[PDB]
């Protein structure tokens, strides 16, 4: 998605968490902005030593490698319940004899 | 919850700010240097102010970490290194002062200028007029007037600069428990907390000492053969007895000894390896140049480049209208962008000057892996000495005719080698000397042995027993000729030069051994053998993480310095040396008998 997602100046929209106190279970979203606790003393709101923003923002560019170019990635989750299958594939119609 | 901990997500936390900070300043850098524009200096300027303040608040924050209770290599490596406090240990009217005697004497050497006398309508600066004044030139009063003038007026106006300079630089190594200033340049090849591995400070002096001894034997050969040589060229005003007169170096200084390649040629008349010819005719762009590296550099086993680079490097002069850098430099921006400022012509240097500078880049995606602040080589040798085999391997006979540009049925008589390998002994043995001997000066002065009286002589009594090179007259403490150069009007250590010739030359006996080559020395074309490759890209991938000293036993298998392999690429010419010698007097006297 270099195309679509780098800026010349910089496309800084794009955001990834750096540091959390635990590892996401999984399907689990967090997007909680509280400053990270990496030392003993309390934050107190502040960032400042061993106390930082656990969300750093990207800086896509048309200009990077192919492992820094932006990639747009869909995941699709399929799941199967005691509710009925709603979701089904294509069926080809033949011409009738 | 310990401190090490905490240091990691502070590492954590630096090494991905840095990184978009570095590009930022690399590419503003980059632009800056391609495109010379007013906007362009002062984003190079804004950026590197941010850089450079960047790194002043981090290495306060990584001060308070101590290094004592670090417990892998890795992390004290980055935090050693990160807390290095730099001019910043001393206070801001001393820090500045120094900053601003280096700022001045960088632009003193730089807007340096040296005309003749009586006619101050034009001068002539250093740069493109006096390169030509002695490395072409065969007068003796041209190139004596030359040496004696922009030492005289250079020297008098760096004299007070180098008296404030070698403090104010001891203050800061020694504000930074440090012995001198020397041994903050010794503390590069400084190994501690690895067993075995173990290196010292103080260690490289009588180190290279070890390795010096040798040089001398075959360097004295050298210097009886080139006095025999200039015997043709200055009958008398060189004694056969006495040293070589400063000025009849070929260059300003007599580090590259390639300008009397021609003075001192064995065989004139059997021609050269050079193949430039062959470019032209079969039109080989410096695009397809590199595209010629390209394969070599998949030969040998490293991955071929990225396809960025292709649109992103400029490898040819953009024009007039557009300025640009056409100094030799490689360009790692870092976030996976890897750049080269190339200026190419169609020359056979270009084409080794290319492979010198993709063997700075192939090292850089090497160490890709590594965090930024250890995206680095092991020591300051590694990284110029990978890039050197890469040249002194295309260079080889065998390469040209695998790529077409020699001819299969030429003949590589042993006549045709010794003044190739005489060219090389002139560029890499006439300047191992005239390295370790004004950087021995310059530790010693920064250890203050040498009474602040006593520089210049002893500097001249050391060229009488070390280069073997006499001066032209005696000089007093009125001038500064040891500033003169480049590299130390700018605080530049210069000892790299001397451990990237002994790596070069220890890695490629190693790297030929892997390549089960039969051959002598010369002949070893590691092409075509990826095996060899991938042992080199075992010191490759390490970079910073480990020790020199580790990285250098992982392919030659010595962890120390190593005299061995350049006796033997010499060996048919030290032998040939001894050969036309024998009327000649080998070594040289202290003695002021020719001039
Ligand atoms: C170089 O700088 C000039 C002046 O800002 C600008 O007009 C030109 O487009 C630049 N060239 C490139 C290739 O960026
Ligand atoms: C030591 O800790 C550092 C912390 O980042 C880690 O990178 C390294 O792999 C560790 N070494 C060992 C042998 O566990
Ligand atoms: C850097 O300077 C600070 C204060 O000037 C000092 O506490 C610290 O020890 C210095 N760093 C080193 C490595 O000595
Ligand atoms: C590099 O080599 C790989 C494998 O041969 C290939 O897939 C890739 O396209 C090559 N890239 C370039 C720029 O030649
Ligand atoms: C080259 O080898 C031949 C054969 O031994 C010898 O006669 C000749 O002198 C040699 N030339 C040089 C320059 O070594
Ligand atoms: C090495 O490989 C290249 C490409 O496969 C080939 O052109 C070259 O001739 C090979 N080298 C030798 C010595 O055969």
């Amino acid at each position: 998605s270099n195309k679509l997602d780098s800026k010349v100046s910089g496309n800084y929209n794009y955001l990834y968490r750096l540091f959390r106190k635990s590892n996401l279970k999984p399907f689990e979203r967090d997007i909680s902005t509280e400053i990270y606790q990496a030392g003993n003393k309390p934050c107190n709101g502040v960032a400042g030593f061993n106390c930082y923003f656990p969300l750093r923002s990207y800086s896509f560019r048309p200009t990077y490698g192919v492992g820094h170019q932006p990639y747009r990635v869909v995941v699709l989750s399929f799941e199967l319940l005691h509710a009925p299958a709603t979701v089904c594939g294509p069926k080809k119609s033949t011409n009738l004899v | 919850s310990t401190i090490e901990e905490q240091a990691k997500t502070f590492l954590d936390k630096f090494n991905h700010e840095a990184e978009d900070l570095f590009y930022q300043s690399s590419l503003a850098s980059w632009n800056y240097n391609t495109n010379i524009t007013e906007e362009n200096v002062q984003n190079m300027n804004n950026a590197g102010d941010k850089w450079s303040a960047f790194l002043k608040e981090q290495s306060t924050l990584a001060q308070m970490y101590p290094l004592q209770e670090i417990q892998n290599l890795t992390v004290k490596l980055q935090l050693q290194a990160l807390q290095q406090n730099g001019s910043s240990v001393l206070s801001e009217d001393k820090s500045k002062r120094l900053n601003t005697i280096l700022n001045t004497m960088s632009t003193i050497y730089s807007t340096g200028k040296v005309c003749n006398p009586d006619n101050p309508q034009e001068c002539l600066l250093l740069e493109p007029g006096l390169n030509e004044i002695m490395a072409n030139s065969l007068d003796y009063n041209e190139r004596l007037w030359a040496w004696e003038s922009w030492r005289s007026e250079v020297g008098k106006q760096l004299r007070p600069l180098y008296e404030e300079y070698v403090v104010l630089k001891n203050e800061m190594a020694r504000a930074n428990h440090y012995e001198d200033y020397g041994d903050y340049w010794r503390g590069d090849y400084e190994v501690n907390g690895v067993d075995g591995y173990d290196y010292s400070r103080g260690q490289l002096i009588e180190d290279v000492e070890h390795t010096f001894e040798e040089i001398k034997p075959l360097y004295e050969h050298l210097h009886a053969y080139v006095r025999a040589k200039l015997m043709n060229a200055y009958p008398s005003y060189i004694s056969p007895i006495g040293c070589l007169p400063a000025h009849l170096l070929g260059d300003m200084w007599g580090r590259f000894w390639t300008n009397l390649y021609s003075l001192t040629v064995p065989f004139g008349q059997k021609p050269n390896i050079d193949v430039t010819d062959a470019m032209v005719d079969q039109a080989w762009d410096a695009q397809r140049i590199f595209k010629e590296a390209e394969k070599f550099f998949v030969s040998v086993g490293l991955p071929n480049m990225t396809q960025g680079f292709w649109e992103n490097s400029m490898l040819t002069d953009p024009g007039n209208v557009q300025k640009a850098v056409c100094h030799p430099t490689a360009w790692d921006l870092g976030k996976g962008d890897f750049r080269i400022l190339m200026c190419t012509k169609v020359t056979m240097d270009d084409f080794l000057t290319a492979h010198h500078e993709m063997g700075h880049i192939q090292y850089d995606m090497a160490y890709a892996a590594q965090p930024f602040l250890l995206r680095n080589g092991a020591n300051e040798g590694f990284h110029e000495a990978v890039g050197e085999i890469m040249s002194l391997s295309a260079a080889t006979p065998k390469h040209l005719k695998s790529i077409g540009l020699l001819s299969p049925d030429f003949q590589e008589d042993n006549e045709t080698e010794i003044n190739f390998l005489l060219k090389q002994a002139l560029t890499i043995v006439g300047t191992l000397p005239f390295t370790y001997m004004l950087e021995k000066w310059r530790w010693m002065v920064f250890k203050g042995e040498i009474p602040k009286d006593q520089w210049m002589k002893k500097w001249w009594e050391m060229k009488r027993e070390i280069v073997g090179v006499v001066e032209p007259v005696p000089h007093d403490e009125t001038y500064c000729d040891p500033a003169s150069l480049f590299h130390v009007s700018n605080d530049y250590s210069f000892i790299r030069y001397y451990t990237r010739t002994l790596y070069q030359f220890q890695f490629q006996e190693a790297l030929c051994q892997a390549a089960k080559h039969e051959g002598p020395l010369h002949k070893c074309d590691i092409s075509n053998s990826t095996e060899a490759g991938q042992k080199l890209f075992n010191m490759l991938r390490l970079g910073k993480s480990e020790p020199w000293t580790l990285a250098l036993e992982n392919v030659v298998g010595a962890k120390n310095m190593n005299v061995r392999p350049l006796l033997n690429y010499f060996e048919p010419l030290f032998t040939w040396l001894k050969d036309q010698n024998k009327n000649s007097f080998v070594g040289w006297s202290t003695d002021w008998s020719p001039y």
